[PDB]
């Protein structure tokens, strides 16, 4: 299975018979070295090809296995966000910043409404308003003050205004460079309502 | 006096038998809770269930369908495996109609005991039942209408029939959307009837709505290692040749010689063999190349370096698959290439959909196979579309098949209802009772259909029975805001078909059921 | 109408309640594992696998649920993971206060239907709210696409 | 609520359960350091006997229950 | 008496954990049985734990025996120490009945027991001994027994030799 | 150790010697203070506990608390002792020597483990008691004035800080008042016998009455 | 009569008949409001209040409540 | 209970009681007609509300101060 | 939620309860049951019936009453 991203990488077209092995199917390269990861492993390096492939290799080292798993996660995480700024791309504040302005507008719209439709959008918003709670939490701050102190801000027009944990408060955040991309909390929405919608599609279990 | 109940015991130890009365409420009682399982998840306003798996790989399910419902459960009761194997069967003869065969086979049942209760033979049930049969299955063939020559009215009552099925499934979100993919689907057939010419694809992420028809079709299968990952006007060549360390067909032949020069002269003769083949598959002049079985290493280098694309592992569904939507022909000899049809396609290129890569074929020229691709947030979402799309299709297909249709919401019950009391009031015994009972339970269909909704049931099966009585044979139950309406203005429309066999496979498993009087069990295993 | 249609059954609501049950309690579970200041799970198998990690749909996946509801919000997780890449905590959390809100709502006597159509109309809102707030990124800006990776691997 | 077959430990409890396995991990060895610390006896369940001043091969032969205890063996 | 059709339905999704626990429980107390069956029955006829991940680990290549025993078992043991001592790649074990729980028709009847097992299976079920093999004989009869079957397999250091993957490199 | 045949004490004795037993005996002492740790102050918590019989138990006092508990630490005993020695002879305060107690002990662990020898700690925190009691007896306040409406208000003050951390806490004042003109009324000897204290199923607290 | 082992639940038990034994009526209105009180409070605790504050604003909110039923109360002879 | 929608109702009592000041204005349990009580007769002592309000709000505050189980 | 579908657990070890729809059927089904024993040893043409005790003494007794019928049986 490693045969593809070996010719990708290198240029070296595979040969399956020596009669039609020839120079022009190798793949020349600056330099390749076996280089020993002091006493920890052996590791073979090929650096500097002539017209390199599209790419690229990430070694990951740690004291323990965990903290290797952990961080090749948290590379992947950070690999799949550039991924999502690749497609759609657009850019929101983070912070819980969209969470409550969420909120904020949802309740808006719940009050220009009618019905029981409205008490159920009222109570959409109220649950979107959980993540800038978690997000005081967990942090030493005050959940409910936070929360009402982003909300009042977020009306008075600052829609970039979120929770700041440096300072232990609310702050502008784009000053803090705290973004994600539009289609992580997009995603997470839409999916999210796909999944509460089909749970609520439903009413007895039955067990084969 | 009886075999249990006798004083010389006749059986072995586990082995029992039940009586009349016994046998009877046993069928009964099973028959009814099959009924009410299965039903609540009927008509637009139906529920859906979970089937949680006590295996040890603990499947979970979440569907709609009567049939997958009856399927995975562990039944005891053979009345109850009686009316699964009918939900079965209707499933495997029409795609839709399930919980309604079975809910009308638990009702007639339910009816059954009541008269029984009311001390009439089981015979006289049976004799009226089949009277009663006959007048519905008239009545219904002579309220369907036909829209086969006009295209436009043809195409109206499609989507009808696909808005239809797709009501009651979890698809009712996005309906129009689905029905208008499944019509297209189904219309891409050019007539043909095989379901396996349209394949669905699921991929987890994405909204229910981001499903799509592609325009061409999709593969998911690799490409070669030197080969080129977009062509343009490709010419394709669909073989089911072994490529893969090609033997003579001969078992009994082997290599014997007494040096090991000789035994590479051998190998490079084999080489050469191969190295022919693939001359000769070349010679037919193609772009792509896709084989059945595996391609093994050299026929896949000689390919890259001709910069022929070579999809391997296309099973047999693939390939037929590829053939119908291209028009290529499956080959396996390649002497005579003036005899071989190539597929062709106006592009082949690499698409990237979730976070997996498929082969994609675009501007297609029969194009008569379609792919699906179904994105969901759950795998259960995604299963639960699939067959609800899959009982669409099904529909669809048999609606192409025979065109009649009839009127659905509860409107053909109705009517049927409407023709079996009229019997009924005509002619002495008690017959006329249950003729009366099976008229009843036809009734209790759309009544059920209502109960799922919260609607005052009790009126509008009244509203309907007084409206279909004074000569509305149109009316039925306007689902959107609990009133009655006209299904020909409203476009709530089934296939004839459907409806005819649920109203006969209901009556023939009533008919068998309530034939027995006796069950005797051998001992379990 | 008067009386109006009774509810003979009354099982779904058991049902519907339970499931909420299940998906708060998950929520509750990965809740406290979300943000700069969120900590990590050990989480050890019935074999002697140790996994410290903070990734949502990684904890989800990690654990053996045994309720349908749980199952069907850890596929959630996992299908946020293949669109997007992160957020996997955040969307389970947001299902979670969801039907969190679905239970006072069914409480008040409302047809877990409307609810539906309801919560329908306030994700198209929100959609439309979430690309109006939104701003254009173009991939020359090295800037935003660090701020980005950095904001990514703030959690970890 | 959770129906996670399985225990679960949250907040000072866990963190105390690492610390104290941390510690019982660095006691072991705590009398093997320095030119005045003294060798220790290693005994298998077949009757082998290991002796020996080196932490890292005291904690190789040792069996090792807790997680914690096992980062502070492999590091 | 009616509702034969009981559809317990959320009662064994609820209490899932008490059930498998059970069921745990119960298969960890069904290894030890199929464990110990194969040897009561099967050849009678005609800490447990221990001995259960002794039996599943190690290598199938290995032949492994174990012995039977409660308190002429001495000479059998001493046979089966030199034979240790001949045959040092064989892990020779011994572990007691009552142990182990076995049937009293064993304990009474099947004392000496010569269990081989290889790779999971029963290739030898040597039990009751003492008719085919005798009372006192030496360990060279029960070597010379035991490989006329096939089953046993077929210098010295000074105390020891062994002790980064860079062996020795002169190159400048 | 050999099994000697003819041994010292009886089979099974168990002893423990070292720092390794005094760590120990601390960290047992911090386990039993944690189980009363959160019911100090006026945001305290109340705690349940259930006997064998069934019997529930609610409180926020902290000796009821211990007394409850049932421990067997020799170590974790004293702390449960001291506190029915505050209980007996002041009748509150049983939650903050408790937890005195075990932050002495886990301050001087670090020193203990060490090897500091122990009769230094003793002596220092001899010393420390010593000069810590002489601080408080000079710095209390005191009005030499026996002004009946002054020592009222203080008996009141001091009624009411006593009660804010119970769920009577809402009517402190209420029951302060009650206590205090309920002592007020005792002769000589102030015995407890002499205030009875009876309890009637139903009704609110302010429902509660003091009969003269 | 019930048959409970959950504290919580014998407290309820306990509060019913307190109700009984005080009044005589609204056995059942004061499980109900106990119910709804906690329900609330759960969703209060949720958003990250002490409970000891939620138990003080129960405490006002009854006290207003019972000042606004003494206000509205009618006399009967 | 009576089979009225709960909201739908209860929101149109309290709006009808703060629009006219009317504190009699309950849940026509019964379908008499009318939402008035004093016309219905409906009649509960004060003592027992107070009572109702108060032993609720204690127990309440019991249940919320337990923060401690030790169950053998 | 239910007193008894809920995954805290309020009951002691046995006790049991049935909500609306399963109180419904069983009540349902012990008076059906009740009734259809009794009926058939009704009006002039009512049959009677034997009723065999399973204690030590093993009573017999037939009889036509429908009090006596239910009073020596045990209904659960
Ligand atoms: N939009 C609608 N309006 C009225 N009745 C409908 C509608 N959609 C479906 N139905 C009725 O619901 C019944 C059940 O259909 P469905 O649940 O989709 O499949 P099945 O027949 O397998 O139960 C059908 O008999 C049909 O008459
Ligand atoms: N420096 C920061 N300041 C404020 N909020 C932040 C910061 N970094 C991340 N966040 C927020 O923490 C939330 C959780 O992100 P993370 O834990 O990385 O992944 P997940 O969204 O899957 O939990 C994000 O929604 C983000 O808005
Ligand atoms: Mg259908
Ligand atoms: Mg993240
Ligand atoms: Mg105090
Ligand atoms: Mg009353």
């Amino acid at each position: 299975e490693d045969i593809e991203f070996i010719c990708k990488t290198i240029g070296t077209k595979p040969v399956a018979h020596i009669d039609q092995f020839t120079a022009d199917m190798l793949g020349s390269a600056e330099l390749a070295e076996e280089v020993n990861l002091n006493g920890s492993g052996k590791l073979l390096k090929i650096t500097g090809c002539a017209s390199p492939g599209k790419t690229v290799t990430i070694v990951v080292r740690g004291s323990n296995k965990l903290v290797i798993e952990e961080a090749e996660r948290s590379i992947h995480d950070a690999l799949c966000v550039i991924r999502c700024l690749v497609k759609k791309r657009a850019l929101i504040a983070g912070g819980g910043a969209p969470e409550i302005e969420l909120a904020l507008r949802l309740t808006e719209y719940s009050r220009t409404l009618s019905g029981m439709e409205s008490y159920c959008v009222r109570a959409f918003a109220d649950a979107m308003e959980v993540i800038p709670s978690t997000l005081a939490e967990n942090a030493g701050l005050n959940p409910i003050s936070t929360v009402t102190e982003l909300r009042n801000r977020h009306a008075q027009g600052e829609k970039t205004a979120g929770i700041n944990v440096r300072k232990g408060g609310i702050s502008n955040i784009l000053e803090e460079l705290v973004v994600q991309p539009l289609l992580v909390s997009v995603s997470a929405l839409t999916l999210a309502t796909e999944t509460v919608r089909s749970i609520l599609k439903i009413d007895d279990v039955v067990n084969t | 006096a009886s075999l249990s109940l006798a004083p010389v015991n006749i059986f072995k130890a586990g082995a029992d038998e039940e009586r009349a009365e016994t046998a009877r409420l046993t069928s009964f009682i099973g028959a009814i809770a099959i009924g009410d399982l299965v039903k609540s998840t009927l008509g637009p306003k139906g529920m859906d269930k979970i089937l949680l798996s006590s295996g040890r790989d603990a499947s979970l399910m979440v569907t709609n369908d009567g049939a997958t419902i009856l399927k995975n459960i562990g039944v005891d009761n053979p009345a109850a495996k009686v009316l699964v194997d009918m939900s079965r069967v209707q499933d495997d003869e029409v795609g839709d109609g399930t919980t309604s065969v079975t809910v009308l086979a638990a009702e007639l049942l339910r009816e059954a005991e009541s008269l029984i209760a009311k001390k009439i033979h089981p015979q006289t049930i049976i004799a009226g039942w089949r009277e009663a049969t006959k007048a519905a299955r008239e009545a219904l063939l002579s309220s369907a209408v036909d829209h086969g020559s006009d295209e436009v009215k043809f195409r109206q009552d499609l989507m009808n029939i696909a808005g239809t099925t797709l009501s009651s499934k979890l698809l009712t979100h996005h309906k129009d959307h689905f029905t208008k993919l499944a019509v297209e689907a189904v219309l891409r057939l050019k007539g043909s009837g095989n379901l396996e010419a349209i394949h669905i694809i699921k991929k987890l992420g994405g909204s229910l709505a981001d499903s799509y028809l592609d325009e061409g079709f999709l593969l998911d299968k690799k490409i070669g290692v030197n080969q080129p990952k977009r062509i343009e006007n490709a010419k394709i060549l669909i073989a089911n040749t072994g490529m893969d360390t090609d033997k003579i067909k001969i078992f009994g032949s082997r290599v014997r010689v007494d040096s090991t020069a000789k035994v590479a002269e051998i190998e490079h003769a084999e080489k050469e063999k191969m190295k022919e083949k693939v001359e000769r598959i070349l010679k037919h002049g193609i772009n792509c190349f896709i084989n059945r079985q595996l391609i093994y290493n050299y026929p896949e280098q000689l390919f890259g370096a001709a910069g022929v694309m070579a999809i391997e592992h296309a099973d047999f569904a693939g390939v037929e698959r590829l053939a119908l939507v291209t028009g290529g022909e499956i080959a396996s000899t390649f002497d005579h290439p003036e005899l071989v049809k190539l597929g062709s396609c106006k592009l082949i290129e690499e698409v990237m959909i979730g976070e997996d890569k498929l082969i994609h074929f675009s501007g297609v020229a029969l194009g008569e196979a379609c792919t699906i691709v179904l994105r969901g947030a759950t795998q259960q979402i995604l299963d639960e579309a699939e067959r609800s799309l899959h009982d669409a299709l099904c529909v669809l297909a048999q609606t192409v098949k025979d065109s009649r249709t009839v009127y659905g919401g509860g409107c053909s019950e109705m009517l049927m209802a409407h023709a079996v009391t009229q019997l009924a009031n005509r002619t002495p015994g008690k017959e006329a009772v249950a003729m009366e009972s099976y008229a009843k339970a036809l009734r209790m269909l759309p009544t059920i259909i209502a109960d799922n909704a919260g609607y005052d049931s009790a009126d509008l099966v009244a509203q309907l029975r007084a409206a279909h009585s004074e000569g509305n044979t149109t009316a039925g139950l306007d689902m959107r805001e609990g009133t009655i309406g006209d299904m020909a203005i409203l476009g709530i429309t089934e296939s004839f078909q459907v409806k005819r066999q649920v109203l006969l496979s209901a009556a023939e498993a009533a008919e068998v059921i309530l034939r027995v009087d006796n069950i005797i069990k051998a001992a379990p295993r | 109408r008067g009386k109006g249609a009774y509810q003979d059954r009354d099982k779904p609501a058991q049902i519907r309640f339970s499931n909420i049950s299940a998906a708060k309690a998950v929520a509750d579970a990965i809740r406290t594992s979300l943000g700069p200041k969120g900590m990590d799970k050990m989480i050890q198998d019935g074999k002697g696998d140790v996994t410290i990690t903070n990734d949502g749909a990684t904890i989800l996946k990690q654990m053996q649920v045994l309720h349908p509801a749980a199952r069907m919000l850890v596929e959630l997780s996992k299908a946020q993971d293949i669109e997007a890449g992160d957020g996997t905590t955040s969307v389970v959390i947001i299902a979670g206060s969801l039907l969190d809100s679905c239970t006072k709502l069914l409480q008040k006597g409302i047809h877990p239907t409307i609810i539906s159509e309801s919560f329908q109309k306030a994700l198209e809102k929100g959609i439309e709210i979430l690309t109006d707030m939104s701003r254009p990124v173009e991939l020359s800006d090295r800037e935003t696409l660090l701020n980005s990776a950095t904001t990514s691997l703030n959690s970890k | 609520p959770l129906s996670v077959f399985g225990d679960r430990s949250t907040g000072e409890t866990i963190r105390s359960q690492n610390v104290m396995a941390a510690a019982s991990i660095a006691n072991i060895v705590k009398s093997s350091l320095g030119p005045v610390g003294l060798d220790k006896m290693l005994v298998d369940d077949i009757g082998d006997v290991t002796i020996t001043n080196d932490g890292a091969t005291i904690l190789k032969l040792l069996e090792v229950e807790h997680p914690a205890a096992k980062v502070l063996c492999e590091l | 008496l009616a509702g034969e059709g009981i559809s317990v339905n959320t009662g064994p999704k609820g209490v899932i954990n008490d059930w498998r626990r059970f069921k745990q429980l119960e298969t960890e107390q069904r290894e030890e049985q199929c464990r110990e069956m194969e040897r009561l029955i099967k050849k009678l006829s005609m800490s447990g734990e221990g001995f259960l991940d002794m039996i599943d680990k190690e290598q199938k290549s290995i032949v492994i025996m174990v012995h039977i025993y409660e308190d002429g078992t001495e000479a059998m043991n001493g046979c089966m120490i030199c034979l240790a001592a001949e045959y040092p790649a064989v892990k020779f074990c011994k572990v007691k009945s009552s142990v182990i729980g076995a049937s009293s028709q064993f304990t009474r009847n099947a004392l000496p027991a010569l269990l081989i097992y290889k790779g999971g299976e029963l290739i030898g079920n040597f039990v009751r001994v003492t008719d085919q093999l005798g009372d006192d004989f030496f360990a060279v009869d029960l070597e010379a027994f035991l490989q006329e079957f096939g089953l046993l397999p077929e210098v010295l250091t000074s105390v020891r030799n062994s002790a980064s993957e860079d062996s020795d490199l002169e190159i400048d | 150790m050999m099994p000697t045949p003819v041994i010292l004490l009886k089979e099974g004795t168990d002893s423990s010697q070292g720092i390794p037993q005094l760590v120990s005996n601390i960290s047992a002492c911090q386990v039993i203070a944690e189980a009363v740790r959160t019911t100090l102050g006026p945001r305290g918590m109340d705690k349940l506990i259930v006997d064998g019989r069934g019997k529930a138990t609610i409180s926020n006092d902290g000796a009821t608390i211990l007394k409850l508990l049932d421990v067997v630490h020799p170590a974790a005993k004293t702390l449960v002792d001291i506190a029915k020695s505050q209980d007996a002879e002041v009748g509150d305060g049983t939650t903050s020597v408790t937890l005195l107690a075990a932050e002495f002990l886990k301050q001087v662990k670090p020193y203990v483990e060490e090897g500091l020898h122990p009769q230094i700690i003793i002596r220092a925190f001899r010393t420390a008691t010593q000069l810590a009691v002489n601080k408080i007896k000079e710095i209390a306040v005191t009005v030499k004035k026996a002004d009946k409406v002054e020592q009222r208000k203080l008996l009141e003050k001091c009624a009411m800080t006593a009660l804010s951390s119970k769920l009577i806490s809402q009517q402190k004042a209420f029951f302060a008042k009650m206590v205090v003109d309920a002592v007020m009324m005792l002769d000589d000897l102030l015995q407890l016998k002499m205030i009875g204290i009876k309890k009637v199923q139903g009704g609110a607290l302010e429902d509660s009455q003091l009969v003269a | 009569m019930m048959d409970v082992d959950h504290q919580i639940a014998k407290l309820m038990v306990e509060l019913s008949k307190s109700q009984d034994d005080e009044i005589g009526d609204g056995t059942t209105g004061v499980v109900v409001l106990a119910g709804a009180l906690l329900e609330e409070a759960e969703q209060l605790l949720d958003r990250g209040i002490h409970p000891i504050r939620i138990a003080d604003g129960y405490e006002q909110a009854a006290r207003v409540a019972i000042e606004h039923l003494d206000k509205i109360s009618d006399s009967v002879l | 209970n009576s089979g009225m929608n709960p909201i739908q109702t209860m929101t149109e009592v309290r709006a009808r009681q703060v629009k006219e000041m009317n504190p009699a204005l309950g849940i026509d349990c019964l379908h008499k007609g009318t939402n008035d009580m004093k016309q219905q007769h409906v009649i509960e002592t004060l003592i027992g509300k107070k009572q109702q309000i108060s032993l609720a709000t204690q127990m309440v505050r019991m249940i919320l101060k337990i923060d401690d189980i030790r169950k053998p």
